[PDB]
RNA sequence: CCGGGCACUCUAACGGGACUGCCCGCGAAAGCGGGAGGAAGGAGGGGACGACGUCUGGUCAGCAUGGCCCUUACGGCCUGGGCGACACACGUGCUACAAUGCCCACUACAAAGCGAUGCCACCCGGCAACGGGGAGCUAAUCGCAAAAAGGUGGGCCCAGUUCGGAUUGGGGUCUGCAACCCGACCCCAUGAAGCCGGAAUCGCUAGUAAUCGCGGAUCAGCCAUGCCGCGGUGAAUACG
């Protein structure tokens, strides 16, 4: 979650982008 | 020959044209059933033609910006009656105590 | 061709000013692009009433700059003539730049 | 099936048994599955053996897993010791290390409550 | 922490001193304020003294040390219980 | 509330049966603001509703809503320093609203997985008389009858 | 130290990050805001005497 | 996209317009019901504003101000820490624990703010933070900038279970000469714990309970899930 970086709601919180949450609609 | 008509509710302004024809219907360029699909309150905003019972009478351009969805089709039955008094303005004394003309604040 | 913009804060003297300028250029003749407003801009500063150890109570400010823009396409000899010695300055910033 | 010898993941659903193994997850669950091709939609009773064997020796050979990782942890927490570090010192007092606060709660390692 | 398309320990003062040091001998004391890198690769044996903001305390170094810093050994908090 | 009267609502009618009953019914099991499954939840219903037997989903209920809505209640009454509870015809304003309070607690108690096979079942069971929301009401109408006697400190 | 330190901020030199914002007329080392570089008392203060340009009190 | 009209959308300005007037009811009146008419009513929703007095509750450690006081100092100086400590009690922020949930593919949605001592188009190489260039902008034009929640399409299915996930291990990016006790990143590998929370506790009656991104200020760096805006979306509820 919010302190995982291998999911995506964490990912959402950290505002990054990475290989499990890509830019791809 | 052609009808006007507004309506606005939550942030979402709803620009009707409806104009005498078989009753077809177009949201933004695009049709009514594809861009409402798998919704349940589609025919929110045809009640208000139901309850004149102009079911096949009436054709309508719609150009609406701002909201999500249920906005949207509360402001399109709202510029339906905003239209639907302007031609016709009878529909007032049917139209009151169902409730058509309120903007829900 | 000329680009006149003007940066001012108060939209009342600022958009009376504006339609004046576009008045004077009206009585210099020639049409003249109408007065596009563009957008203001917000500068926000959240501030505390008391003036020590107190996280709530807060009150907001800002800086709202607003931007005219008008364009002239006739630029008659004695207009840019006028122009220059014209320029009533009610605390608003002028930039007139050519393309 | 019998795929790390000792530690034996079977019993309906061989990608999420394969998830029960430590060092195995779902995404590299994931990623051993793809590589072997291999649907998930299937059980783990309902598999041939040569495609049990090739698990194996995929995912027995390519990373790090049970026993080297358990050991390689041990000797992780190990070599936070004896240097004299924060990490050593804060794991020798068997309190978390990632920067929370024990004035009110770190009784996951902390243990039960001692009032 | 700093990464590996750069390098660890880039320090020219105490590194300048005790490579003059490995080369004649005698190991003795060598005082440092700057705790801010490493020590551990190449310098073993060696006496240091770093700065706790109070005092120089005095570090011996060993070989048990593969990749640590030199502040994380000297601390600057002075607890001794709360009762 | 001190003198009006706590002015009436009337909610919006439903899209596929354009009643008002089942408005309220909808909007009770909307959980934490989520529309979107509540009325799925119960058109869900209203299509089991159809293969457990062969009845509209509207007529049947009608009949799970019209039981489980009680005619006494018993309140307590403060007379000279004494609290007395004494039994009243309940208004048709807090029947319905009383009623479905009771049909979805009823139906979130049941042991089935799925909870639209909770919900449609129970609903049949409350048309029949034998639901828990019906027990709940049928132990207000028997405590209503046990403070029957209590019919000179009315209001 | 309240002289010493709004004197010893001006020196953003020595590593800049170990530098921070300060108040002007004030001196307060927190809450001073990067597009005034005045405290939020020196701003109730002076925005109040309509010595500060281009502020309003918000309205809406 | 362009002539072009620019009515319009827009962006300001600045007016008008709704206010218990109307009439019937009710009441001596006040007030209280009905409709009309509207974009808005019978204060539209709010913003600012906070009478005389209050605890003299707070601070000379925001600054002044009576005094006292140290000056080879309580001044300054530069170094390092520390302020970030823990056996801990408290609240206050945030997610979740799954199947109206989890990933995965394009498409589409604002609205607020910065920036030619900077915002930074765009590439190349790299999975990448970044670099080699660099366009445009003193800036609704250039730029930050993807809006997101979404939808549909597929993968799954109540299985610690694509849910959730500590932490350990090492490597690539950059800010400060210098990043360890104390900054942020990019990545792997493992994934702690949570499948649902005692005594208690308080919030709040229509756009709120929820709910989603986007900016701005303290920033060299970030500790910030801190704050303030800014828009997307919007249920019941109020009999007593
Ligand atoms: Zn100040």
């Amino acid at each position: 979650g919010k302190g995982d970086r291998r999911t995506r709601r964490g990912k959402i919180w950290r505002g990054t982008y990475g290989k499990y949450r890509p830019r791809k609609k | 020959e052609q009808y006007y008509g507004t309506g606005r509710r939550k942030e979402a302004v709803a620009r009707v044209f409806l104009r005498p024809g078989n009753g077809k219907v177009t949201v933004n360029g695009q049709d009514f059933n594809e861009y409402f699909q798998g919704l349940v309150r589609a025919v929110a905003a045809l009640e208000p033609l139901r309850a004149v019972d102009a079911l096949g009478h009436f054709d309508a351009y719609i150009t609406v910006r701002g909201g999500g969805k249920s906005g949207q089709i509360d402001a399109i039955k709202l510029g339906i009656a905003r239209a639907l008094v302007q031609y016709n303005p009878d529909y007032r004394a049917k139209l009151k105590p169902l409730g058509f003309l309120t903007r829900d604040a | 061709k000329i680009r006149i913009k003007l940066r001012g804060f108060d939209h009342k003297t600022l958009d009376a000013s504006a339609q004046k300028i576009v008045e004077a250029a009206r009585r210099s003749g020639a049409q003249v692009s109408g007065p596009i407003p563009l957008p203001t801009r917000v500068r926000r500063f959240t501030v505390i009433r008391g003036p020590f150890k107190h996280k709530d109570s807060r009150e907001h400010f800002e800086l709202r700059t607003h931007n005219r823009l008008v364009d002239i396409i006739n630029p008659n000899r004695k207009t840019i003539e006028q122009l220059m010695t014209l320029d009533l300055p009610t605390g608003v910033e002028i930039e007139i730049k050519t393309v | 099936a019998r795929i790390a010898g000792v530690e034996i993941p079977r019993n309906k659903r061989v990608d999420v048994a394969l998830t029960y193994i430590y060092g195995i997850g779902k995404a590299r669950a994931k990623e051993a599955l793809e590589k072997t091709g291999i649907n998930p939609a299937t059980r783990v009773k309902d598999l041939t053996e040569a495609e049990v064997v090739r698990l194996r020796e995929y995912v027995e050979n390519t990373w790090k897993l049970e026993g080297e990782l358990r050991a390689e942890v041990a000797a992780n927490i190990k070599r936070l010791m004896d240097i004299g570090c924060y990490r050593g010192l804060r794991h020798r007092r068997g309190l978390p290390v990632r920067g929370q606060r024990t004035r009110t709660n770190a009784r996951t390692r902390k243990g039960p409550r001692k009032t | 922490p700093r990464s590996l398309k750069k390098g660890v320990f880039v320090d020219d003062h105490l590194l300048e001193k005790v490579l003059e040091l490995n080369a004649k001998g005698e190991k003795r004391l060598i005082k440092t304020w700057s705790r801010r890198s490493t020590i551990v690769p190449e310098m073993v044996g060696h006496t240091i003294a770093v700065y706790n903001g109070k005092q120089h305390v005095p570090v011996y170094i060993t070989e048990n040390m593969v990749g640590h810093k030199l502040g994380e050994f000297a601390p600057t908090r002075t607890y001794r219980g709360h009762g | 509330a001190r003198r009006r009267r706590a002015e009436v609502r009337q909610l919006q009618p439903d899209l596929v049966y354009g009643d008002v009953l089942v408005t309220a019914f909808i909007n009770k099991i909307m959980r934490d603001g989520k529309k979107n499954l509540a009325a799925r939840i119960f058109y869900d219903a209203c299509k089991i509703i159809q293969e457990k037997t062969g009845q509209e989903p509207l007529k049947v209920f009608k009949q799970a809503v019209e039981n489980v809505k009680p005619r006494m209640e018993v309140r307590s009454r403060r007379v000279g320093g004494a609290n007395y509870q004494v039994p009243m015809e309940v208004s048709p304003r807090r029947q319905q609203s009383l009623a479905l309070r009771w049909l979805v607690q009823a139906a979130n108690q049941r042991p089935e997985r799925r909870a639209a096979v909770r919900i449609a079942h129970e609903l049949m069971d409350a048309a029949e008389g034998k639901g828990g929301a019906v027990k709940k009401k049928e132990d207000v109408e028997r405590m209503a009858e046990a403070n029957r006697a209590y019919a000179h400190y009315r209001w | 130290a309240r002289k010493a330190l709004i004197e010893k901020a001006k020196r953003t030199p020595k590593f800049k990050v170990r530098a921070y914002t300060r108040c002007v007329r004030c001196g307060r080392a927190r809450s001073v805001y990067r597009f005034f570089g005045l405290c939020r008392i020196c701003l109730r203060e002076l925005a109040h005497k309509g010595q500060l340009p281009g502020v309003r009190k918000a309205s809406w």
